């Protein structure tokens, strides 16, 4: 069957199905085991793309939408959630630590000039 | 790998070894030849069965297009012989 | 044997050789190896000036 | 009775379920033998260079040359200038060279502004 | 092509191996391998070549709804965990041919088991030549598998790199 | 080796200003922690064994137990002497109510009984239905087997025909 | 954290908020309020290099709780009374602002009653 | 620059003049006693450049790039002693004339302070880089692949030369010592932006920029191993070269001129490496690698900026090395199975174990694994244009995941795998082809402790 | 490798010990248990608790220091 | 000494002295006293060895001073002659002004080392410097370009000034 005559350059070169090479008998003997050839057969147009080390096509146990579904639901469900909790965060019952010298003024990279407004903790 | 080699003679023993726990054959009447169809007519889907334990013994599995051609104790021996390199 | 032979090719050697190249080299430019100064607590003396900080204030404390 | 399985460009029907090994007429069994006699045919021919001693060197292999050749120097007097590759060849060509440009310029025609009136912080940018 | 003998005994092969794979304790395995050891049975005397048909169509289609995601694979073959793990220590035949004299004369005695050989089969290589153009259709051959040896002497025509292929576990 | 680590953490995560999907996310992963551990004991080291007839289960070449002896001692003593030198660098949290100090203990016990119960529960001779959470966690979320199979398409398919011809 | 269920499913007016604690007025409520005082006071801390969030107002028992440490080496079992008495000053500084929590959580609750007088009044 | 000129001249008696039996013994050991001497052009001072008289000039950006020059000439001479076995005495020494007249024009190219002796010997590579394409070259493809060659460099070098003579009219001198201190600004005038055009295109038609490389996959491809090595790495750098020299002038409308020039460098930079992830053939897989570095070169050179001129020299010395390496490493492969394919020969680290650790070094450098100098260029660059848009670092970062993948992927076809059966005559490595690879790769590697003898003037 | 007791593959049976393997793998195990006990008796606080928790709600609103409802 | 003190300045060094409270031996002391005796005296004997050696025969190698020369305000237009002096003269100070830069960025980082936990309020008066420097730097030598010299040194400065006299001279306008 040669590719549709639509003047892309594909020319009298056969169309061979989109099959993986790794959709061949494993156990045939091969003569290029790991490319799963045959001297003298009609290599793909897209040979080098459908080797092993590359797409596959082999059929899944689960169909492919339905693969789709599930993966993009988890992911979407997922991140929903954490929005969720990141607008309700969860707090234990707490004051602001107090720290001494104006809040570590000086500790911090306080200017000692133009002197900071007093800040004072009272005991309780 | 510090697993020891395998005899041509000592591959014959496990073989028979588990054909003779099928609970389907005669022990006295199967011997190194002792075809499954013409011999003592085993039935076909047994073969499968046989197959089975064979690789379940051995750890390495057989293809099915080449274990349907294998009734025959004997040949099974020539078979993992070919296929462990065992000479001796 | 074994170990004193490799102890002293492959330990005594090359750190006699990081030392000198650490001690004559390294450290005669500026600022190659930075320390961090020593951590000064309440109540110790400097071997260098001699100064004596004075400890804390009497501490409030309670048993537990 | 169970949910049939759908097939698709990267996942393929599975040989087992498929409602065309069954059946065999008289146009199959005489078509899938045809295929295994050429394929013998140049098994055969392959096996008497592959296995022959007085020989040292790379078994020629036409079929590997038709796909290389196919690939780089067939493309082109093959083509057509027609509605699909003057499409097809526009937006992928001339597309992304616009689009970046835009991207690109408006990203810098924002930065000077910034620049110029100061409004863009490089207090310690000292390497460019 | 598979015959539909053929297919019922693939496919009862792998159905043991994926419900091998859900039972994992060897004695739940057996109780279910004979009940679906049974179920063949059920339909096994039918003899309609039309509605056997029907039922392996209908069988590869349970199959596939229950199989296993995850089959247990033995670890050679294609799939598992040391599938050709060791193809990187087998080397031909042929590049013995290219080393040095020193190197070569470490085992004077290999190498002259080896000459043997390659006088071995330069002699038979044109009697197999011989052997498979007669035995072989006018037009060309029709199916793999080469003919056995006839006279005593000869050898199996095309046997060089089957008998003198690398061995399984090299190193 | 490991409480004077993870412990410590769901401490600090249970009692801070943090994100409570992510704080309750956590908690469910240290369960299941327990459940695939008692996986790999249940499944190799109790019931009957299922290894071929003939192997070789040797354990007695020194240099195997010596490798293993020195991190067996280290996995034992490694959180006790690292945590008591490392010198104080924050405020660990040491009050806090009694199901937060505890939350890391009882969800891996827990976890540990639910993963016993269940692994008992293929013994017996019922059979199994194939459930889309079973496939979807077999294979690891089909991220392996869309992606991996989808983006080398695109990328390659385009290089051919597009960039290229 | 029991009283999430409070401020997120119930009233928000109640609960003071953690980035909002009390901006209420200063000490006056409180008769005569104690300034807690310090012991460190600035060159102690920044010479025992202190981390910035540790040396809070337990860094007279924390600066002695390390002097234990240099000394006690390599008895790294000792000073364990030293470790124990910082925190045991931490666990006061945490319930102190625990107090805090607390009590303006009850004067958010009397805060609003005078509000709903003033509604209901008529 | 007469001390090194003279020399190259007296190689051509040398090559003669000499037995008919050593005529690359005698080539090879000269050449590398020249390469040996230009090592005397690192006298550079930190103010004021080498100033030797008036028609030659060395700083820091020739300097290197004269060094590559002649250490490649003897690389090149073992390169072809194989192919050129067969062929007569006559035909053989009209070869090694043809390489040392282009490493003759190629040194004072680089040196030449005047900008019109530039154009004359700039242009004079053109007829010996010809002659050794179309006359040993092995496909039919050759002779369409110099017409390809030739014509592509002359449509954009003759608009280059009405520039050059109309700057000399109006500036009154070429000499770049002079243009430095009497360069005025570009006004912004249609006529200005046709002079901008003609200064540049005759660089971009060399790098190449992508859209006008259509010449180096046929050129790269055809040509013998001596004409690949010389093609990818001195003469891109011409252009190279030209951009940095002749962008003194330029100011400022490059502004707003580099933005086209730009756009095609950074999305051709991602289909050129795209490109090499399904090519059918390990040379020309190598030629469409080089589009994608002197891509990066293009950018650098258009911003002006410190660190890409750093970068900018960097990266093209540490790609002529890389690429000529490259070429080398597929060559030997083709000399014994005679074919370009790349899924013909696999699995040859099982037969060939040193090569393929020639292999992985050089596949190494081709994706830029620190701290080689091929990362050290490419990094400044990087950083450069990040300053001029932080959006940049998109597709600098997808080329770079590219970039890794075609440079592994060939690995991976040629050496690991199986084996192919019926090749059953790949011999041993000679010491020819191993001593070629070390010639590449140790001064590549060694360049990594002082690097700051490439990173040019801006240094 | 190593001193390679070599003992040989049983068929279907249990596989050949030493009394080597026990008496190590058993020490270890109650050396585990031993350390386990050992620091569970002496500092239980880390496992189940240091400070008690003080309940909030057992207070009174005096040493809060709440002014009086009733102003 | 090697390197002048006051480029490159260091407080003076406080080291508390040892107090011991267990019983146990100090493994490192011992250590002290085991590296200082088969590491650094014979390190220190083939130091003195090779001291002795150059003493012998001691040679100097001086400093280039450079005279100074018209800068490009002072040059006619189109004078390469002395349009060369002045641009060669500033390439120099661009390259002391960028070790400048250095000398001041290493103090920085050595502040932030020495320091420790307190170096975010110890290390004030070098940030403050280096602050001081990069601004300084930048005003002279920044979006000058590659191909920088002299001259746009000069059009940069004649941009800011010109910026900032007629700021001031709108300000008392305000
Ligand atoms: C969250 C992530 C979840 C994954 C979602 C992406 C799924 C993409 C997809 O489903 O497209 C696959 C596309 C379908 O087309 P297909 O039916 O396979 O081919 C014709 C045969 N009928 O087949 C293709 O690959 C075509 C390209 C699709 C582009 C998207
Ligand atoms: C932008 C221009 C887009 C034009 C799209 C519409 C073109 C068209 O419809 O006709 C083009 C013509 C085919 O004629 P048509 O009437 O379509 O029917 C078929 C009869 N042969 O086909 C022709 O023969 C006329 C030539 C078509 C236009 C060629 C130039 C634009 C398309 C090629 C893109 C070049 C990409 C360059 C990439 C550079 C950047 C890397
Ligand atoms: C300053 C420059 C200093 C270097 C001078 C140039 C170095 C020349 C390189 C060596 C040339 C060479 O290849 O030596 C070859 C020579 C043996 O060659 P030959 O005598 O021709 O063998 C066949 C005789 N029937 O070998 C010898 O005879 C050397 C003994
Ligand atoms: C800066 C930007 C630079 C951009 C460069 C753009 C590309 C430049 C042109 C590249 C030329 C491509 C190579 C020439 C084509 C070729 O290889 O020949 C093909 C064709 C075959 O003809 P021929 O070989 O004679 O006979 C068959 C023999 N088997 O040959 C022919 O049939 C005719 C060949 C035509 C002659 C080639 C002309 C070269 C280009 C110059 C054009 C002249 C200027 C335009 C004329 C003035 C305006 C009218
Ligand atoms: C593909 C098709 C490409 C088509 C390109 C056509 C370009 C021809 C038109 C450009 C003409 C430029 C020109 O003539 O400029 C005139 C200008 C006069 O000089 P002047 O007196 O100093 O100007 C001041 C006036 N107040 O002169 C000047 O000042 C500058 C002159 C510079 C020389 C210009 C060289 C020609 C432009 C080449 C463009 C590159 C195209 C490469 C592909 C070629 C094919
Ligand atoms: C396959 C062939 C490959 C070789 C192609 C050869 C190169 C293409 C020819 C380029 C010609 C130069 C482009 C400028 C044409 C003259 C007009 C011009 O120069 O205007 C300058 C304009 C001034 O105004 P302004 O934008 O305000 O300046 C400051 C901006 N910062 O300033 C500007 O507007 C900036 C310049 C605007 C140009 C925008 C280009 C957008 C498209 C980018 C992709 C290029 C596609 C090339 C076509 C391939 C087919
Ligand atoms: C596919 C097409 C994707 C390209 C779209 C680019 C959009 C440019 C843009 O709008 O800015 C994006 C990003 C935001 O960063 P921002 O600091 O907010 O600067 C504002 C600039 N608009 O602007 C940036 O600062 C660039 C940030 C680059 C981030 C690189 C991440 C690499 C991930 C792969
Ligand atoms: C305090 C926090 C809660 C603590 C309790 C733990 C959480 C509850 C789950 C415990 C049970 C468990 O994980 O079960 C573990 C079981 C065990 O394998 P099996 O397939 O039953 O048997 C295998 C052998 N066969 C086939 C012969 C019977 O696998 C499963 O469940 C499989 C599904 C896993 C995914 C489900 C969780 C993720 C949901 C999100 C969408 C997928
Ligand atoms: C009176 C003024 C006349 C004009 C000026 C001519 C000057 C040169 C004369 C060369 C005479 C000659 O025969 O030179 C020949 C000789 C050398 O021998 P060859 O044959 O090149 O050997 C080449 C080697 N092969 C023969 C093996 C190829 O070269 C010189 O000694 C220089
Ligand atoms: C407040 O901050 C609690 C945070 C802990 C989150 C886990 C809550 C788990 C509740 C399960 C019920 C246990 C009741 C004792
Ligand atoms: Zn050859």
């Amino acid at each position: 069957e040669p590719y549709p005559d639509d003047g892309t350059g594909y020319g009298d070169y056969p169309k061979l199905p989109d099959r993986s090479q790794q959709e061949r008998d494993p156990w045939y003997d091969w003569d290029h085991p790991d490319l799963r050839l045959n001297w003298g057969e009609p290599m793909h147009w897209d040979l080098d793309m459908y080797i092993r080390n590359r797409v596959d096509t082999s059929p899944t146990p689960v169909n492919w939408n339905l693969m789709c579904k599930h993966l993009f639901g988890f992911v979407a469900f997922m991140l929903f959630m954490f929005w969720v909790g990141e607008t309700y965060p969860a707090y234990q019952p707490v004051g602001p630590k107090q720290y001494p010298y104006n809040n570590l003024y000086l500790e911090r990279g306080g200017d000692p000039n133009k002197e900071p407004e007093p800040v004072v903790h009272y005991e309780i | 790998s510090d697993a020891p080699p395998l005899t041509l003679e000592g591959i014959k023993d496990r073989v028979l070894y588990v054909l003779k726990l099928y609970d389907k054959i005669d022990p006295e009447k199967l011997s190194v030849n002792s075809h499954f169809m013409k011999d003592l007519g085993l039935d076909s889907l047994d073969q499968v069965e046989i197959i089975m334990a064979m690789e379940d013994e051995f750890g390495f599995e057989i293809p099915d297009i080449d274990a349907e051609k294998l009734m025959c104790p004997q040949e099974i021996v020539d078979y993992i012989a070919d296929k462990k390199d065992v000479y001796e | 044997y074994r170990h004193s032979i490799f102890a002293f090719t492959h330990v005594l050697i090359p750190v006699w050789i990081i030392h000198y190249y650490l001690k004559y080299h390294v450290t005669t430019k500026p600022y190659t190896i930075v320390e961090k100064k020593p951590r000064i607590f309440p109540g110790d003396t400097i071997l260098e000036t001699g100064e004596v900080i004075p400890p804390m204030k009497e501490f409030p404390d309670q048993h537990h | 009775s169970f949910p049939k399985y759908e097939a698709s460009r990267l996942s393929s029907l599975p040989t087992t379920l498929d409602p065309a090994e069954y059946d065999i007429s008289s146009e199959t069994r005489k078509a899938q033998a045809e295929r295994l006699a050429i394929r013998s045919r140049l098994k055969r021919e392959y096996q008497l260079q592959y296995y022959d001693p007085s020989r040292r060197g790379v078994i020629e292999d036409p079929a590997l040359v038709r796909w290389t050749y196919a690939r780089s120097a067939n493309i082109y007097p093959n083509f057509r200038p027609n509605t699909k590759t003057s499409l097809l060849g526009a937006l992928f060509g001339i597309g992304p060279l616009v689009f970046w440009y835009y991207v690109f310029k408006t990203d810098r025609d924002r930065k000077e502004k910034l620049i110029q009136e100061g409004k863009l912080d490089r207090t310690f940018n000292i390497s460019y | 092509y598979l015959t539909h003998q053929q297919k019922v005994l693939r496919l009862y092969k792998r159905a043991l191996r994926h419900l091998e794979s859900w039972c994992i304790h060897r004695d739940k395995y057996r109780y279910f391998a004979c009940l679906l050891r049974a179920r063949f049975d059920e339909h096994k005397n039918e003899k309609d070549m039309v509605k056997a048909t029907q039922l392996l169509r209908e069988a590869e289609e349970e199959f596939w709804h229950g199989q296993h995601p995850q089959p247990y694979i033995f670890p050679e073959s294609p799939g598992g965990t040391s599938y050709e793990r060791y193809e990187c220590y087998k080397v031909p035949e042929w590049c013995l041919d290219d080393w040095h004299p020193s190197e070569k004369a470490m085992y004077p005695d290999y190498f002259a088991k080896r000459e043997q050989w390659k006088k071995l089969r330069r002699e038979s290589w044109e009697r197999e030549v011989k052997q498979l153009q007669e035995e072989t259709p006018v037009g060309g051959p029709r199916t793999e598998a080469l003919p056995p040896a006839r006279k005593q002497g000869d050898l199996p025509p095309l046997w060089w790199h089957i008998v003198t292929r690398p061995r399984e576990r090299p190193m | 080796t490991g409480f004077y680590s993870k412990d410590l953490i769901i401490e600090a995560a249970n009692t801070s200003y943090t994100n409570a999907w992510a704080l309750l996310m956590t908690l469910i992963a240290t369960s299941f922690t327990a459940i695939y551990s008692t996986r790999i004991i249940f499944f190799a080291l109790l019931g009957q064994p299922r290894f071929p007839t003939l192997v070789n289960i040797n354990e007695n070449n020194p240099l195997l137990i010596n490798s293993i002896k020195r991190l067996l001692i280290g996995s034992l003593f490694a959180g006790y002497i690292i945590s008591n030198n490392i010198p104080p660098t924050t405020i660990p949290q040491m009050t806090m109510p009694y199901y937060l100090k505890t939350t890391a203990l009882i969800v891996t016990i827990l976890g540990f009984i639910l993963a016993l119960e269940i692994s008992n529960m293929t013994k017996n001779l019922k059979y199994h239905y194939p459930s889309n959470a079973f496939k979807f966690s077999t294979l690891l979320g089909y991220f392996p087997t869309i992606m991996h199979r989808l983006a080398p398409y695109m990328n390659l398919s385009m290089s051919q025909k597009s960039a290229s011809s | 954290g029991a009283h999430l269920a409070r401020r997120y499913l119930g009233d928000a007016s109640v609960e003071p908020d953690p980035l909002r604690m009390p901006t209420f007025p200063p000490d006056y409520g409180f008769p005569e309020r104690k300034e807690r005082e310090m012991v460190a006071t600035q060159q102690e801390m920044n010479d025992a290099q202190l981390v910035l969030q540790q040396r809070d107002y337990c860094a007279h028992y924390l600066i002695r709780f390390l002097k234990c440490k240099r000394d006690s080496f390599p008895n790294f079992l000792a000073c364990k009374h030293e470790r124990h008495d910082w925190d045991y000053c931490e666990h006061l500084d945490y319930v102190k602002r625990m107090k805090e929590f607390e009590r303006e959580r009850r004067l958010l609750q009397r805060k609003k009653r005078r509000e709903q007088r003033e509604a209901d009044m008529a | 620059m007469l001390k090194y000129i003279i020399p190259t001249i007296m190689l051509m008696p040398l090559t003669w003049l000499s037995k008919n039996n050593m005529i690359w013994v005698n080539s090879t050991a000269h050449s590398l006693l020249i390469s040996f001497t230009s090592l005397l052009l690192m006298n550079q001072f930190g103010d004021n450049s080498l100033n030797f008289s008036l028609l030659f000039f060395s700083d820091s950006l020739s300097t290197p790039l004269l060094i590559l020059t002649m250490w490649l000439l003897p690389l090149m001479l073992m390169a072809s002693q194989h192919h050129l076995s067969k062929e007569n005495l006559t035909r053989k020494k009209l070869f090694i004339t043809m390489l040392i007249s282009l490493q003759l024009f190629l040194i004072m190219t680089f040196t030449a302070m005047e900008l019109i002796l530039f154009y004359i010997l700039f242009e004079a590579t053109l007829v010996p880089t010809l002659i050794i394409i179309t006359r040993w070259g092995n496909q039919t493809e050759r002779l369409n692949a110099g017409l390809y060659f030739l014509f592509y460099t002359l449509a954009g070098s003759l608009p280059l030369l009405v520039a050059l003579i109309y700057i000399q009219n109006t500036v009154g001198s070429l000499n770049f010592l002079m243009l430095q201190y009497w360069v005025q600004p570009v006004h912004n005038s249609w006529s200005n932006v046709f002079m901008w055009l003609a200064c540049m295109m005759a660089f971009m038609v060399k790098m190449p920029l992508y859209g006008l490389h259509l010449w180096l996959p046929k050129a790269h491809v055809e040509a013998p191993i001596a004409g690949s090595m010389v093609l990818a790495a001195v003469l891109l750098k011409l252009g190279g070269y030209g951009m940095l020299r002749i962008t003194l002038i330029l100011n400022p409308m490059t502004d707003f001129m580099a933005y086209p020039f730009i756009m095609l460098s950074l999305w051709g930079m991602i289909m050129t490496s795209s490109i090499c992830l399904r090519q059918t053939d390990l040379k020309s897989l190598i030629a469409y690698s080089s589009v994608s570095h002197m891509a990066l070169v293009i950018v650098a050179i258009l911003i002006q900026t410190p660190w890409s001129y750093m970068g900018a020299t960097a990266l093209m010395i540490a790609h002529g090395l890389t690429s000529s390496m490259l070429f080398c490493l597929a060559n030997s492969n083709y000399e014994r199975i005679h074919s370009r394919t790349m899924i013909l020969a696999r699995g040859l680290q099982t037969l060939l174990p040193l090569m393929a650790t020639w292999w992985l070094l050089a596949s190494l450098t081709n994706l830029a694994l620190p701290p080689t100098i091929n990362l050290i260029g490419e990094l400044f660059v990087v950083m450069s244009t990040f300053s001029w848009s932080n959006i940049t670092i998109i597709l600098m970062g997808v080329n770079m995941v590219i970039t890794a993948l075609y440079s592994l992927y060939m690995l991976i076809m040629t050496q690991r795998g199986k084996y192919t059966y019926h090749i059953n005559n790949i011999s041993p490595s000679f010491t020819r082809e191993n001593a070629l690879m070390s010639l590449h790769i140790l001064p590549l590697l060694l360049l990594t402790l002082n690097p700051k003898i490439i990173l040019g003037p801006l240094y | 490798a190593g001193g390679g007791a070599h003992i040989e593959p049983r068929y279907r049976q249990f596989p050949q010990l030493t009394r080597s393997q026990v008496i190590q793998a058993e020490f270890f195990s109650a050396t585990m248990w031993f350390w386990i006990l050992w620091r569970f008796w002496h500092d239980s606080d880390a496992v189940l608790g240091h400070f008690p928790y003080p309940d909030p709600s057992q207070w009174t609103d005096e040493e809060l220091g709440i002014p009086p409802d009733d102003e | 000494d090697s390197w002048d003190k006051d480029v490159y300045p260091e407080p003076p060094r406080r080291t508390p002295a040892p107090s011991p409270q267990t019983s146990l031996p100090n493994p490192i002391t011992y250590l002290t006293k085991a590296f200082d005796l088969l590491v650094d005296r014979p390190v220190t004997l083939v130091r003195e060895f090779i001291e002795r050696q150059h003493a012998k025969n001691k040679y100097y190698y001086y400093h280039r001073e450079f005279r100074r020369v018209p800068d490009i305000t002072e040059c006619q237009e189109k004078d390469v002659l002395c349009m060369f002096e002045a641009e060669m003269q500033w390439r120099r100070d661009y390259k002391v002004d960028q070790e400048i830069v250095n000398i001041i960025q290493e103090r920085l980082k050595a502040c932030q080392q020495r320091e420790g936990e307190s170096h975010r309020q110890n290390c004030a008066k070098e940030l403050e410097q280096f602050t001081q420097v990069v601004k300084a730097y930048q005003d002279r030598y920044h979006d000058l370009g590659a191909h920088y010299s002299a001259r746009k040194c000069l059009a940069k400065q004649k941009q800011r000034m010109l910026a900032e006299r007629k700021a001031a001279k709108e300000a008392a306008a305000a």
